[PDB]
RNA sequence: GGCCGGGAACUCAAAGGAGACUGCCAGUGAUAAACUGGAGGAAGGUGGGGAUGACGUCAAGUCAUCAUGGCCCUUACGACCAGGGCUACACACGUGCUACAAUGGCGCAUACAAAGAGAAGCGACCUCGCGAGAGCAAGCGGACCUCAUAAAGUGCGUCGUAGUCCGGAUUGGAGUCUGCAACUCGACUCCAUGAAGUCGGAAUCGCUAGUAAUCGUGGAUCAGAAUGCCACGGUGAAUACGU
């Protein structure tokens, strides 16, 4: 908005786990407010992400989140009857915003018989640079390698 | 529809002018807006011409007439097309 | 003995229970205090155009107040002066044995 | 485009529902998007007026019209919209 | 699994699969599994020929299928050739029981046949 | 020597006693595990011990009623927070940098005329 | 929304887009000497991109 | 309201508070189960025939001051329009503007 | 079994008070007004929500709430009654509800609300009935009695991605209740039936926090007739770089 918005809000910390990151990841997942149902599929999910690459969990879902924060993104712009696309340095925060968000879209987007399986998978394989969230890094990424030139314009 | 206990619903004059039917055989047409009225046994032979709203029309009763509401004879919209 | 009390405005209702529980100490008895209640909000949404315009309101309300008073050890006295007491208009009572 | 009409207070007949059709017809090539668009007669005493409103792509268009009779009140509202849709087109055509 | 001249599905549970019998629901399924000591989690495909005939006698004692779809048919019949206002329902296909047609209807009437 | 709080959140009301023992937990004739089925529930009844661990070090006595679940439990750890800074006039400043001391307020907005809900408001479609 | 943003940062970027658009300063709408500096700063910062920019 | 239609309101009240008793009794009979098929079917005949006027389903509150059939309050008899007019005088005890 | 004697602490009820004022502390600022930050505090800068709508605009809306200038009708444009109509259906548009499933359907088991209504009205317990209901009849003008068991949630089981154990429209049969009376034209119940629909083109709407989303509850009108309206709590997000 115009002004700045005062006041950031406080996300408690998973009950199991106790990150903050994680809690965030419940919401994102979470659907006409039902919070424990979601808490459910998440752990559901690391479990069978710890079960398989044996690398604890809020240490694995990690590797997954790392392969598909994007760094930069474009931002669409009118200039005369065109629309410049322009690359722009990604926030910390968002980036982590966007992954949560990708992995999730990209679970959803998918044929197995639960949301945890879904899930589950989904998170295996991005950590093996596999899936569709994955895959939309990489074109997020492609776009604003191919229009660097108008990288520096404030406009 | 009406409770079974309270049994069939008849309005009286209708009820009545049909004894004389019955009973005193006359071959006539009676008119009558008993809309309401359930057809009885004794009405299955007679003609009755039910008000429809504007006009009387003739419903020979027959034995398949029977618990049914006279006005579920007489049609009160005319309807064709468009 | 009970009596409860009940008005549509406060301030008016604080009185006659001051006035009461003055009486019930004067004729002596003791007058187990007096205890308000919940107070009923009865609500009510009008059309305040005279046609059209249903999103056009007023909201009103009264608000009614209960007091209970008791009477612990009733004097003979008391009885009948507890009885005999005209009281402010637009107040209800219902002394009752 | 798709046409709504309404009389408030005037008996829509079948020359003045085809009339306002044909008229209203020509608008489409000022700007092709056009979508529903309804459209209001009166007749206050003596005062005949015509109304119409044009949901377009991306906007809302209305103007109204008095004539002194109900056609040359269209005819007037005709040359309104006209003006307006053209306006619209080339602040988006705008290169 | 032949039942009342049908094939019923041998790999769901009996309550489901008894089901595919026109004139059966939910509630004669169950009575059906009770009435004819067969529990209900039970598959159709591990019966014996003698659960399976049992199941078959507890059938016959409603009208079901062919029979069933004759009375139907019949009492519409009935109905059209009374004439009475349900009756015509029947006949120009509208809604019978008083529901709206100025809007929606479209169970009876089918899509939408445009003007012009 | 029992130490007291009253704790409010949403529509719940949670009063609580506080004893020095081993660490037990009652709340309406019931154990925390048996009463609160979510598991959120039971860590933010507990955040307050956890932070100041006398977890184990006193045992507490509650009762509440009106609110839904995490109404309660969040009513209850604000009942704790009282008593546990009456029993403890030190704790406080740590309690309260925690944001535990505050009694939060948010209640649920009344309905509105003309709205489907406080702020939804019915649709209109240009199209 | 709930408060005002920095009014420095502002009247820099102010400066700066009526650089690149290419106003004059002295159009400059500040006499506050403290937010002046920073419009002419943005004004001149954008004088240099206009340059490499058609 | 057109006066006439006020009226009938007063015709309509006072006949069904006069055969009140008699349709009571004379109904009660129709819904008992266990009495004679003979009373009972009298009855029906019976009840159908003192006059329609004389049911409580029959009546429509009005406004008592201007007789409008719609927008009616019982706790006060009158119409949403009425009740503004006096509410805001101070002519309804209590009654007063609400906020919360 | 607050069940009993007690207790007046606590929760709560409702009258009366206390409290927040940029008051206190830094830095900026024209020795201003203010600003940004800090302290304590339940609350911090209009704390949250409501009520409250300037001079005027649109010959906007209402002569069918009422009133009223004028005009018109007066064995009829007034009055009474029965039946019908406002519920019609090639079709077009607007506002909603329920869905299309597995963050789900079904069965068993088991937690935690708020606000409101009741007088000839709210109607328990008991008996009957698969059920809507019926009969009998306690208590309550109500912080006491009754409506009236919150639901989502939770555990255990099952269905295994199917036009399905998804959906519940449509229609036949069989009932109940309100009411002189439910054919046209009521609500509900049981048995059977089991449609379109696999997440919706162009366009387009709502919402910035206890909000949206989602889940239940009550009321006014009212003999009977809510998916609407007005209220009430439960669970409870997302994101604001910026102009
Ligand atoms: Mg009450
Ligand atoms: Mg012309
Ligand atoms: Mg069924
Ligand atoms: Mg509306
Ligand atoms: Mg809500
Ligand atoms: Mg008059
Ligand atoms: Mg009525
Ligand atoms: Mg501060
Ligand atoms: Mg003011
Ligand atoms: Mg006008
Ligand atoms: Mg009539
Ligand atoms: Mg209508
Ligand atoms: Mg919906
Ligand atoms: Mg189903
Ligand atoms: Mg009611
Ligand atoms: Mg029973
Ligand atoms: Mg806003
Ligand atoms: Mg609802």
């Amino acid at each position: 908005p115009r002004r700045r918005v005062i006041g950031q809000r406080k996300i408690l910390p998973d009950p199991k786990f106790g990150s903050e990151l994680l809690a965030k990841f419940v919401n994102i997942l979470m659907v006409d407010g039902k919070k424990s149902t979601a808490e459910s599929i998440v752990y559901s999910a690391l479990e069978t992400l710890a079960q398989r690459s044996g690398k604890s969990e809020l240490e694995a879902f990690e590797v997954a989140l790392e392969n598909v924060r994007p760094t930069v993104e474009v931002k669409s712009r009118r200039v005369g009857g065109s629309t410049y696309q322009v690359p722009v340095e990604v926030r910390p925060v968002r980036r982590n915003a966007l992954a949560m968000r990708w992995i999730v879209e990209a679970a959803r987007k998918r044929g197995d018989k639960s949301m945890a399986l879904r899930l589950a998978n989904e998170l295996s394989d991005a950590a093996e640079n596999k899936g569709t969230a994955v895959k939309k890094r990489e074109d997020v990424h492609r776009m604003a390698e191919a229009n660097k030139a108008f990288a520096h314009y404030r406009w | 529809p009406r409770s079974l206990k309270k049994g069939p619903f008849i309005d009286l004059h209708l009820l009545k002018k049909v004894e004389k039917a019955v009973e005193s055989g006359d071959k006539k047409p009676l008119r009558t807006w008993s809309r309401r009225s359930t057809i009885f046994p004794n009405m299955i032979g007679l003609t009755i011409a039910v008000h429809n709203g504007r006009q009387h029309v003739p419903v020979f009763v027959t034995d398949e007439m029977v618990g049914h509401k006279l006005g579920e004879f007489a049609p009160t919209r005319t309807y064709r097309g468009h | 003995i009970r009596i409860r009390l009940k008005a549509f405005d406060h301030r008016l209702i604080d009185q006659a229970t001051a006035e009461i529980v003055e009486t019930a100490k004067r004729t002596g008895a003791q007058v187990r205090g007096p205890i308000p209640l919940p107070t009923r909000k009865e609500r009510f949404t009008v059309l305040i155009s005279p046609h059209v315009n249903k999103d056009a309101r007023d909201q009103y309300e009264i608000r009614t107040h209960l007091r209970l008073v008791d009477i612990v050890e009733p004097t003979e006295k008391t009885v009948d002066a507890l009885m005999r007491l005209d009281l402010a208009a637009g107040v209800d009572v219902q002394i009752s044995l | 485009m798709q046409l709504n009409i309404t009389g408030n207070n005037v008996e829509i007949t079948e020359a003045l529902r085809e009339f306002v059709t044909a008229k209203f017809a020509k608008l489409e090539q000022y700007f092709d998007r056009i979508n529903q668009v309804y459209v209001v007669l009166k007749v206050e005493k003596v005062t005949h007026t015509s109304d119409a409103t044009l949901h377009v792509n991306g906007g809302e268009i209305h103007a109204s019209a008095e004539g002194q009779d109900m056609y040359a009140a269209i005819d007037g509202l005709i040359d309104k919209l006209a003006r307006q849709l053209t306006k619209h087109k080339d602040k988006l055509k705008q290169h | 699994a032949r039942i009342a001249g049908i094939n019923i599905p041998d790999h769901k549970h009996a309550v489901i699969a008894l089901t595919s019998i026109y004139g059966v629901g939910k509630t004669r399924s169950k009575a059906i599994l009770a009435a004819a000591g067969i529990a209900e989690d039970v598959k159709i495909s591990e019966l014996s020929e003698g659960q399976i005939d049992t199941l078959r006698d507890e059938v016959a004692k409603f009208v079901v299928e062919g029979d069933l779809r004759r009375e139907i048919s019949m009492s519409i019949k009935r109905l059209m050739d009374l004439g009475c206002y349900r009756g015509l329902r029947h006949r120009r296909g509208l809604p019978v029981r008083g529901q709206r047609t100025k809007t929606n209807a479209r169970t009876r009437k089918g899509p939408r046949k445009p003007i012009k | 020597n029992q130490y007291y709080g009253t704790g409010r959140r949403k529509s719940s009301a949670a009063r609580v006693f506080i004893k020095p023992g081993n660490g037990k937990i009652v709340i309406n004739q019931r154990s925390l595990e048996q009463y609160f089925g979510r598991e959120t529930a039971r860590m933010v009844v507990r955040q307050p011990l956890e932070l100041v661990d006398m977890v184990e070090k006193l045992d507490l006595y509650i009762t509440v009623k009106g609110g839904g679940i995490s109404g309660q439990a969040g009513a209850i750890r604000h009942g704790i927070t009282r008593a546990l800074m009456e029993y403890d006039e030190s704790l406080r400043s740590e309690l309260r940098k925690a944001g535990f001391v505050t009694r939060d307020a948010r209640q649920v907005e009344r309905k509105k005329v003309g709205l489907r809900k406080a702020r939804r408001r019915p649709q209109f479609s240009k199209r | 929304k709930r408060q005002k943003r920095d009014r420095l940062e502002r009247a820099h970027q102010r400066g700066y887009q009526a650089g690149i658009a290419g106003r004059s300063k002295e159009m400059c709408p500040y006499q506050t000497l403290n937010q002046r500096s920073q419009w002419l700063g943005g004004w001149r910062e954008a004088m240099a991109d206009r340059v490499v920019m058609a | 309201a057109k006066q006439s239609m006020k009226a009938r309101e007063v015709k309509r009240v006072a006949l069904a508070d006069k055969y009140f008793a008699k349709r009571a009794e004379l109904k009660a009979i129709i819904s008992d189960v266990n009495a004679s098929d003979e009373d009972r079917w009298n009855a029906v005949l019976k009840l159908q025939t003192l006059p329609r006027d004389s049911s409580p389903s029959r009546q429509r509150n009005r406004c008592r001051q201007t007789g409008r059939p719609h927008g009616f309050l019982r706790k006060f008899g009158l119409s949403r329009i009425k009740v503004r007019e006096a509410a805001m005088r101070g002519e309804i005890p209590g009654l007063k503007k609400a906020s919360w």
